[PDB]
DNA sequence: GTTACTGTGGGAAAGAAA
DNA sequence: TTTCTTTCCCACAGTAAC
């Protein structure tokens, strides 16, 4: 077997004009709802997994140009719950671009306060991908549905975070359809959702767009506005109330919780709401409001459960052609502090599953590094004359691209840049 | 209270009526 | 600036003997993990293959 | 910048006779740079003529992180010298001064700052106080005058995560052995409920794993 | 239609934390 | 006793296969 290779100087050059980088993906709910006895509690949302990038692609070529079929080229994967001895279900990617485990579930065996997705992941032709995990999920026994103390958060959706918001008709769990976005309007497909960022708005908001929002945690009354995520385009001013027995009321400071079932009221109009036909979102009024001059009982499939969903993420590329060894783990890069400067200019680097057989490439030079530990590692800026022939300082601003690059080719895009500013 | 998130806004079925 | 110079001799130096230890002791349980995990992929690649015939 | 280019390369004491300004790209004071370029007088005459030490760059970090992060002992022992000069400065990630010593394994920096008062038991915004680095990157020597010098040694970061834990997860031998030694917890489970030597037995790390069964028991 | 089932959601029951 | 959180229970109500 081809013994791994260093990825050579020119090969970094290469991929920094393509730069085709295959990347994993994954969105789940911060939360899950634990199945006692016999019982299944799916995950709702179901746990999606795109495989965004123009890597992906660039692979299938690459492998079928050696002798793979249709189905020896094609990305295979499972997902499991993390050391729960449970069998890892599969997942069908068969020409879609992504694929939701529709039937994730934990039961009340697992004694653990938490834990995560993991993605076993391989192509056709077994050749070996990686694991690919997402952020923590909390078990709860059961969505308190009493009240809410700001000091137990986690539990309490924070305005900026993203959520999701589903819909369960007449108790089936065939009907449940989430709240998505495509073609310029709002849907509400049950076979994807998508995570919407919920600011908060002052009372004293505008119109629409170019607004200002504000830190703080979400309690129903308070004017939020939901964005698309991904799209951009978001619904117009809203206001989350506290519903229950197919009441929306009007009169619920108590803080929005996790899985809590809220209606949402439209512009500063009269009465109106947000609901869903059991096909699209359209506007509706709910107009009966006998009981109590502050409960609106609303019409049915308006009554949307809230969730927070997270999202997890992994960008490689294969920079020196197949490894025997899987690309997992995936070094990701959050901070990026320069230590002191000049003739010791050093580099400090702090994120997630560093590994010893790792190093940073300032463009399309190697530069010496040393491992800290599993989130945080330590390189050498290399002369400005490895850039500039010419000078032995700094005489003009020279920002170069900064990557992580192990031992037998793969290469990871971080996303930062290293710039070269001239001593003063 | 500082930042600015912008958007794009679209409204389904009876939009006047907010006034 | 030699009495200086050497604080950071030194300081490099250890820096790179751990990174040295740490490289060395990740490449030698290399063969022990990378298998234990190839051993894992084959058992679910049968399944995935498996579960294409039942198709 | 007049008084930028002259402390960071009687060039300090001519002009001063602008003080506390921020660059554009690295928001840094005179002090900070002063500090990371490790020039000693410069940055002493700055603090004379009256200069906040504690400004944050734009990442957060004071004249003192930096000081510690460019092992620039001369400044460094100028600010620690300096009363109003803040030991337990944050910057944006909770990284702190006494951290940052025990993490590029610099030269005694640690007890210096330790001896000058400075919380030992400081947590970054993950919750890994410096004993929890020190055991990260292994460094043994940091991680005993931490403790000796009253440090929690059973604390758990935001991921629940043990000194110890940190020690069995890098295969930090030479540390476990000294956190062990001073009858440090060993069940004490994660997040995940994983002991730190189901951790050292997943990375598979058998030395540490073998002291989490015969070292300094009962 | 008939049977055998099954996620779901609301409520009763048992602990465990005030 | 109060106040929740954790476990059990059970019945709508669609699915699937005859």
């Amino acid at each position: 077997r081809p013994p791994p290779k260093r990825l050579t100087r020119e090969a970094m050059r290469n991929y920094l004009k393509e730069r085709g980088d295959q990347t994993v993906l994954i969105l789940h709910a911060k939360v899950a709802q634990k199945s006692y006895g016999n019982e299944k509690r799916f995950f709702c949302p179901p746990p999606c997994v795109y495989l965004m990038g123009s890597g992906w692609k660039k692979k299938k070529e690459q492998m079928e140009r050696d002798g793979c079929s249709e189905q020896e080229s094609q990305p295979c994967a499972f997902i499991g719950i993390g050391n729960s001895d449970q069998e890892m279900q599969q997942l069908n990617l068969e020409g879609k671009n992504y694929c939701t485990a529709k039937t994730l579930y934990i039961s009340d065996s697992d004694k653990r306060k938490h834990f995560m997705l993991s993605v076993k992941m391989f192509y056709g032709n077994s050749d070996d991908i990686g694991v690919f995990l997402s952020k923590r999920i909390k078990v709860i026994s059961k969505p308190s549905k009493k009240k809410q103390s700001l000091k137990n958060a986690d539990l309490c959706i924070a305005s900026g975070t993203k959520v999701a918001l589903f819909n369960r008709l007449r108790s089936q769990t065939v009907s449940t359809r989430y709240l998505h976005v495509e073609g310029g309007n709002f849907h509400a497909s049950s076979q994807q959702w998508g995570a919407f960022f919920i600011h908060l708005l002052d009372d004293d908001e505008s119109e629409g767009e170019e607004f200002t929002v504000r830190d703080g945690y979400i309690h129903y009354g308070q004017t939020v506005k939901l964005v698309c995520s991904v799209t951009g385009m978001a619904l117009p001013r809203l206001i989350i109330r506290k519903v229950d027995k197919q009441t929306a009321l009007l009169d619920a400071d108590d803080p929005v919780s996790q899985l809590h079932k809220c209606a949402f009221y439209l512009k500063d109009t009269e009465r109106m709401y947000l609901c869903l036909s059991q096909e699209r979102i359209i506007q509706f009024q709910a107009t009966p409001c006998p009981k109590e001059p502050n409960k609106e009982m609303i019409n049915d499939g308006a009554s949307w459960t809230i969730i927070s969903t997270d999202k997890a993420e992994y960008t490689f590329y294969e920079g020196m052609g197949p490894v025997l060894a899987p690309v997992t783990p995936v070094p990701v890069v959050e901070s990026l502090q320069l230590n002191g400067g000049g003739d010791v200019a050093m580099l400090e680097l702090t994120g997630q599953n560093f590994t010893p057989n790792l190093r940073v490439w300032f463009g399309d030079v190697e530069a010496e590094t040393m491992y800290r530990c599993g989130e945080s590692m330590l390189c050498v800026v290399p002369d400005i004359s490895a850039f500039r022939e010419g000078w032995r300082w700094v005489r003009q601003p020279v920002q170069v691209p900064v990557t992580l690059v192990r031992n037998d080719g793969i290469i990871y895009s971080t996303s930062l840049t290293f710039t070269y500013t001239p001593e003063p | 209270k500082r930042r600015r998130q912008h958007g794009q806004l679209w409204f389904p079925e009876g939009f006047k009526v907010s006034e | 600036h030699s009495a200086v110079m050497e604080r950071l001799r030194r300081r490099i130096e250890l820096c790179r003997r751990h990174h040295s230890t740490c490289e060395a002791r990740y490449e030698a349980v290399s063969p022990e993990r990378l298998e234990l995990e190839r051993q894992h992929t084959f058992a679910l690649h049968q399944r995935c293959i498996q579960a294409k015939a039942k198709r | 910048t007049p008084l930028m280019i002259a402390s960071c390369s009687a060039v300090i004491s001519d002009f001063i006779y602008s003080l506390h300004n921020q660059t554009d790209r690295t928001g840094e004071t005179a002090l900070h740079l002063a500090a990371r370029y490790s020039r000693s007088d410069a940055a002493k005459r700055l603090l004379e003529a009256s200069a906040d030490a504690n400004i944050q760059d734009n990442m957060g970090r004071t004249p003192l992180h930096a000081a510690v992060s460019a092992d620039a002992q001369g400044v460094f022992q100028i600010l620690i010298r300096n009363r109003a000069t803040d030991l337990d400065a944050r910057m944006h990630d909770g990284t702190t001064p006494l951290i940052l010593a025990a993490r590029l394994a610099v030269e005694g920096m640690l007890e210096d700052l330790i001896n000058s008062h400075a919380d030992v038991n400081a947590v970054d915004d993950l919750g890994k106080s410096a004993l929890h680095w020190a055991a990260a990157v292994n460094n043994v020597d940091a991680a005993v005058v931490l403790l000796k010098n009253g440090a929690n040694k059973d604390m758990q970061n935001n991921r629940e995560e043990t000194p110890l834990f940190l020690a069995a997860r890098e295969g930090s031998y030479e540390t476990a052995k000294v956190l062990l030694d001073h009858f440090a917890n060993r069940d004490i489970t994660d997040h995940m409920d994983r002991l730190p030597r189901d951790i050292a037995q997943e990375r598979m790390h058998h030395d540490i794993v073998r002291l989490l069964d015969e070292y300094n028991l009962v």
